């Protein structure tokens, strides 16, 4: 019963994983799309 | 110094203002003709008293 408990939770470990990611912007300033995209959510 | 938009627009504005210039040669002609002309014939005359 423990097995399927460290089964579960480091599976669902991995459903809630956050990473981070730096996308570079060739034309548009990054604090305008900083300001866009906030404004959706 | 700007951001990364409003740069790109300035750079097609100084593109655009940079332009060659042609220069302009004026001249003036002040023409002046002018002739005169008078005559004037007359007699006196005199004596004594």
């Amino acid at each position: 019963v423990v097995e399927r408990l460290t089964e579960v939770i480091q599976r669902v470990d991995h459903a809630g994983n956050r990473t981070e990611e730096v996308i570079p912007l060739d034309n548009a300033s990054a604090s305008e799309i900083a300001r866009v995209l906030e404004s959706l959510t | 110094t700007a951001p990364q938009d409003i740069m790109q627009s300035l750079q097609s504005v100084i593109e655009q203002l940079d332009i060659r210039r042609a220069q302009v040669h004026v001249e003036a002609l002040i023409v002046e003709v002018a002739e005169g002309s008078n005559i004037n014939f007359g007699v006196q005359w005199a004596s004594k008293d």
